[PDB]
Formats: C-alpha cells, sequence, structure tokens
C-alpha cells in the first residue's frame, strides 16, 4: 500500500492523489476534495492495471498525468493516466 | 462564543490575561508576540501591538504586577528570556509600542515556563527550561529596570532529558500575601513544593504523590480567606487532580498535603488546568475536544457542571 | 469443482461485518480457506462465498447461486450439468470468471 | 560526489515541504532518524528515534509508508503506530549562535476511525486544518478528520472563558456578557 499525495496539477481546490493496492496490482488515481469531510469526497477516477509487482511510485510536477511505476522484475512503467 | 483571530502564521502557544482582565498577550512560534486591548464602546478584541521577540518558538509568557508598570515576560526556546516595557509615545500596530528592557542569557536550555512571583514578594521572575535548572530573577535597582539580577538556583532534575524524548515544564506560584514564599514546580513527573527559608534561599517543603506520566499542566488556586489551599494539575493520563494543602528543617512552617479528589473525565491527556478569582470553577481542557468546568459541591468534592464542545 | 476463499475476501466481509505484519506486504502469502461443504456452513462462511461474487453479471450470479450447493468436490460436473439443464459453455463461462477461487479436480 | 556519510538508517527520504535542507529516513531496526544536508556537508544526525517504524526494511521490498512530514505547518510529522493511532510530533528549534538544533516538544495522539491501517497521508484543509486518508490492511480507503483540541483554557476576573487550539490560529471566548 503506498498513498502518494501529487500537487501541481489541479486548478480547483482538489488534491489530486495516487493510490496502490495492498496485492501490489493496480495504480489508482483519486481526487479529494478537502472542504467536505464526508466519505464520498473521495472521487475514483481511473485504475491501470496492468503491473506485475509494484516496488516503488513516482508523479511528474511539470506534465499532468505523467506517472512512473517500478517493478520488482524490472520494468519501469512510464505512461498517463488524466 | 465568539472567535476572532489573533493573526499569527503557526500555532499560538500560551494565552495569559493582565490583572485587570482587559488585555490579552498571545505568543506562537512565528517569533510574534500580540497584545489585544477589549474595546469598551464595541465590545470586540483588537490589535494593540505585534512586534517580534525571540529567534524562536516562544511557548510561555506572563504580565507583570499593574503596580510595578506594565512589564511583560518571555519565555522561548533559544535559550532566553525577554521583559518588554510599554512606552506610551508610540503608535498602536507598529512594532514600537513595547520596548525591549533586558536579556537573560543565563539559561543553557530551551525554556518552557515563565511567571512571575505576586507583588508582595517584590519583582520577581521565575523559568524552567529543560535543563532542569529553577531560576529566580529579581529587580533590585529600581532607577533602571533593565539590572535583574539572578538570586535563586534550584536544580529541579538531575540531568537534561535528551532530545528525542518529549518533557514539559510548568511553574505556580502562591497567590497567598499572608502566607510564606512558596512556588509549584513542575518536572517531567513530579510535582515539587519549594518554600522560603529562614537562610533566604528555597528549599525542598513537599512533594504532590501520584503523576505516573507526564505533568501538562500545574496551578495555584486563590487563596480566598479559606484555611486549605488548593494545586490543580492536569496530568498525561485523564487524571485531573486536586490536592488539599494545610499550612501550619530551617523552614517557617511545615504543610501536609492531601489529594481532594482526582476525575478520569477527560479520558485522554488534561493539557491545560486553570483556576477563577475566588477559586470556585475550575476549567480543564483534554483530548476529547471538551473544556469541563468544575465547581466544588457542600461535601468539598468537585463536580462537573459543564461541558463545552468544540 | 471445490471452491476456495482469500484472504481479501475475508477482509472484505470484516469490513461489512464492522458496517453493522502491519508494516510489509509480503505477496507470496495468502490466507486460502476452503468451504469444503457450501450448503453446510455457517453465516460467516456464506458471507465469504457470497462476497466472491460481488462484481460478475446478473447471469454469472444466477448460475453461481443455483450450484453452490453443487461445489462439494463429490460431484461431478457433466451430471451437474445434464441434470440441471444448463449449458457447458455456461460452465465455462463460470469456471473461466472465477479463475482464483475455483479448484479443479480430475478423477474418474 | 559532494559527500558520503556512512549510515546504517538509509531508507525512504521525505524531504521537508518547508525547509528542503531537512529530510528524513530511517532503517532496518526501525530507527527514524531526522537529517540535516549542512552538517553532512561539513556528521550526527539532527534527531533519532530509536523504533519508531516497522523493522525488516532490507528483507522486504513491499514497505508501507507509516511516517509522513507535515504538509499544513512546519516543524511536524506524523507517525503511524500499530494502525491504530498516529502521534503527530511537533518540534522545537533553536540557533547556536544557521543550522537548526531539533529536539520534541509535543507528541499528539489521534485514534483511527478504523483499525488495521497499513498507510496514511495527509489532507490540507482551509484555517490550518488537519485530515488524514488512510488506506487500511483490506485496500479500503477512508478520511478521516482531525478534532480541535483545546490547548489553554484560562479564566478571567469577570468569569471569562478564553480557548486556544493545537490546530488553527483562531481563539475562542465565552464571555459572561
Amino acid at each position: 500500500g503506498l498513498i502518494k499525495k501529487v500537487t501541481h496539477w489541479s486548478y480547483d481546490n482538489l488534491i489530486d492523489y495516487l493510490s496502490v493496492n495492498p496485492t501490489r496490482d493496480e495504480v489508482t488515481h483519486y481526487k479529494v476534495d478537502p472542504e467536505n469531510e464526508s466519505d464520498e469526497s473521495i472521487i475514483k477516477l481511473h485504475t491501470v492495471k496492468d503491473f506485475g509487482s509494484i516496488t516503488c511510485l513516482d508523479y511528474s510536477e511539470s506534465e499532468i498525468g505523467m506517472i512512473g511505476v517500478g517493478e520488482k522484475n524490472g520494468y519501469l512503467r512510464i505512461f498517463n493516466i488524466s | 462564543m465568539q472567535p476572532f483571530d489573533s493573526g499569527h502564521d503557526d500555532l499560538v502557544h500560551d494565552v495569559v490575561y493582565d490583572f485587570y482582565g482587559r488585555h490579552v498577550a498571545t505568543c506562537s512560534s512565528d517569533q510574534h508576540i500580540k497584545v489585544f486591548k477589549l474595546d469598551k464602546d464595541t465590545s470586540n478584541w483588537e490589535l494593540s501591538d505585534s512586534w517580534r521577540a525571540h529567534d524562536s518558538s516562544i511557548v510561555a509568557i506572563d504580565w507583570a504586577s499593574p503596580e510595578y508598570g506594565r512589564i511583560i515576560a518571555s519565555a522561548s526556546y533559544d535559550k532566553t528570556v525577554k521583559l518588554w516595557e510599554e512606552d506610551p509615545d508610540q503608535e498602536e500596530c507598529s512594532g514600537r509600542r513595547w520596548n525591549k528592557l533586558c536579556t537573560l542569557n543565563d539559561s543553557k536550555g530551551s525554556l518552557y515556563s515563565v511567571k512571575f512571583a505576586p507583588a508582595h514578594l517584590g519583582l520577581k521572575l521565575a523559568c524552567l527550561g529543560n535543563d532542569g535548572i529553577l531560576r529566580l530573577y529579581d529587580a533590585l535597582e529600581p532607577s533602571d529596570l533593565r539590572s535583574w539580577t539572578l538570586t535563586s538556583e534550584m536544580k529541579v532534575l538531575s540531568i537534561p532529558p535528551a532530545n528525542h524524548l518529549q518533557s514539559d515544564f510548568c511553574l505556580s506560584w502562591c497567590p497567598s500575601r499572608f502566607s510564606p514564599e512558596k512556588l509549584a514546580v513542575s518536572a517531567l513527573e513530579q510535582a515539587i513544593i519549594y518554600q522560603r527559608g529562614k537562610d533566604g534561599k528555597l528549599h525542598v517543603a513537599a512533594k504532590l504523590p501520584g503523576h505516573k506520566s507526564l505533568i501538562r499542566s500545574i496551578s495555584w488556586a486563590p487563596s480566598i480567606g479559606r484555611w486549605y489551599q488548593l494545586i490543580a494539575t492536569g496530568c498525561k493520563d485523564g487524571r485531573i487532580r486536586i490536592f488539599k494543602i494545610t499550612e501550619k528543617a530551617e523552614l517557617q512552617s511545615n504543610l501536609q498535603v492531601e489529594l481532594l479528589s482526582e476525575h478520569d473525565d477527560h479520558n485522554g491527556e488534561v493539557w491545560s488546568v486553570s483556576w477563577n478569582l475566588t477559586g470556585t470553577i475550575l476549567s480543564s481542557a483534554g483530548d476529547d475536544g471538551k473544556v469541563r468546568l468544575w465547581k466544588a459541591t457542600y461535601s468539598n468534592e468537585f463536580k462537573c457542571m459543564s461541558v463545552i464542545t468544540a | 469443482i471445490n471452491i476456495r476463499v482469500d484472504k481479501h475476501i475475508k477482509m472484505a466481509v470484516d469490513e461489512d461485518l464492522e458496517k453493522e505484519f502491519e508494516y510489509d506486504d509480503p505477496e507470496m502469502q495468502h490466507d486460502y480457506t476452503i468451504i469444503l461443504e457450501p450448503e453446510r456452513a455457517t453465516a460467516i462462511e456464506k458471507r465469504w462465498l457470497y462476497r466472491c461474487i460481488y462484481g460478475q453479471p446478473s447471469d454469472i450470479q444466477i448460475l453461481f447461486n443455483k450450484l453452490l450447493k453443487y461445489f462439494n468436490g463429490k460431484v461431478p460436473m457433466e451430471l451437474v450439468i445434464i441434470k440441471e439443464e444448463i449449458s457447458r459453455h455456461d460452465l465455462k463461462k463460470l469456471l473461466n470468471a472465477l479463475d482464483k477461487y475455483l479448484i479443479e479436480i480430475h478423477h474418474w | 560526489p559532494i559527500y558520503q556519510h556512512p549510515t546504517r538508517l538509509t531508507y525512504d527520504i521525505k524531504l521537508n515541504p518547508f525547509n528542503d535542507w531537512q529530510f528524513s529516513t530511517y532503517g532496518d531496526d526501525g530507527t527514524l532518524a531526522i537529517w540535516d544536508r549542512r552538517k553532512l556537508s561539513d556528521a550526527s544526525p539532527l534527531l533519532t528515534f530509536e523504533k519508531l517504524v516497522g523493522s525488516g526494511a532490507a528483507s522486504r521490498k513491499y514497505m508501507n509508508s507509516c511516517f509522513r512530514w507535515s504538509c499544513v505547518r512546519n516543524n511536524e510529522f506524523a507517525t503511524l503506530h500499530r494502525g491504530d493511532t498516529i502521534k503527530r510530533w511537533r518540534l522545537g528549534y533553536y540557533c547556536d549562535s544557521n543550522i537548526e538544533n531539533l529536539f520534541v516538544s509535543s507528541v499528539h495522539d489521534t485514534n483511527t476511525m478504523y483499525d488495521r491501517v497499513a498507510t496514511f497521508d495527509y489532507i490540507p484543509r482551509s484555517n490550518n486544518g488537519t485530515s488524514l486518508i488512510c488506506m487500511r490492511q483490506s485496500g479500503t480507503i477512508y478520511r478521516m478528520p482531525i478534532s480541535e483540541v483545546c490547548s489553554k483554557a484560562i479564566l478571567n476576573n469577570r468569569n471569562s472563558l478564553l480557548l486556544s487550539n493545537f490546530e488553527n490560529t483562531e481563539i475562542d471566548e465565552i464571555r459572561v456578557n
């Protein structure tokens, strides 16, 4: 499980987030409204599922959506979500 | 409830009233001291001055007695105590309304609590930091309030704590002109009452039992005229301990301490405990988010009367 | 065909029961629990088996609910197809959709 | 390379968002350490907490992040212990005179809404608020607020209560009217 806070993407008050499932198989992009404290403020947007075993994750501040994901076999995947 | 923004850019650490109850001084971790006056006409808190004071986070401030002028002490984590005197020939909200008097560069550790003695003891001070050394600073020369002399230096803790372990210290004087000079000093898990002896030096007088964890606040109740004194303590545990003190080597009076009550209503850590002017209403804040108000019953047992959620 | 329940379904039904070590995630460890008799099961075990289908479409749900009691490891699936009048491709769909929870046993 | 400091606490690096000279790693034995780059440049760590985070850092390559820096205010970090409580350590600094020596001032414990939390992260809100998004061991992700705990309740001679919080800046007053 890896929850990484991602900034410099949204122009509204929403704060983006990236999540990795505890089985280390998918990367999920979220969108959280801070002013609303309900559990429905977390909005699931996209999910990339073609992953073997995620070991590390990073994002790109300049370009929106570019997310790199490492793996235990050795395959680094750089792709887009938004 | 009317919330007013103090205007700091960081966490407000200590808030203290003046003697007349119309001025509040707020210290914070943004290295600022702000003094707010209560307007008689608009009945809203408005800022009087806001000046940078220290090079680190200020954690304790205290107003002096109004018969010695308007002096605000300021103990911060940069091992300094700075005394601030108001010169009224300056504009408000400027930074020059409160003039600096003296820096006490004797503490080798980050100071936690500063307190003024009552006016019948003179213009005294009491400092405590993580060095575990209690220091009393007097004001002997009356011509200039810039020559403050260290007089009493009593060691509360044998060795200072390490940087990774947390610590907390608090002080409370004795608001009684008809009793000898006393001082409630709260160490990490210890509460010591220090009394002024016949030799002019402080001595260990009594110890408050209990306190299995860190003491977060100590407060001596005002002696309204009763024969027993009251000390309220808020620990890292949920206990609001109220100690009843009856006063009767080289000490003018030996004193006995009996635990009057012990309340676990907060279910957390009692961060602050305080008293009223007459010692009838106690106020205690805790991790439950609620500030409880305690009043003594007919049978001398304190029972909660109001709970203020936030 | 024998049914299997992994630790994710156990945690999901724990969350549902909450609605009414810890430092690491070793990916080679699975708390596999085999329901021997799906018909003869407790409440939490039937919750396991019903949460195993949470996400599949209506046809798969109906085919699972009509053929859950036959997943006891003793009834051949050919006799199930003959008796219950179901398509063989429907059984293939039900087996392939639930790939990581169905145990195949092949003997005479 | 600019410098090479031999230390065993070389794991997940989180730069401080308010001061880039400070970073914090931990080790195989769970020992957390907050560093300063200038001391290593010139070399002791600025802080060292014995067994604060989960151990076994060399053996397991899939480790949850139970330590986070604070993106709402400076000199603060949250540590999640046993999946139940989050310790918000607040630090204090003093300059020996530009490297600020650090020590622990206050630790605040917040019980989580649901147990068995593996990893967590902050949510910055308005008026210096704090909320925490947490991922459980079952993969459920929820949102939990931080309550406004009163730090000072003082009484006046006019029977007036003044309340100071640990989170925001505003001061609450209950006058006798």
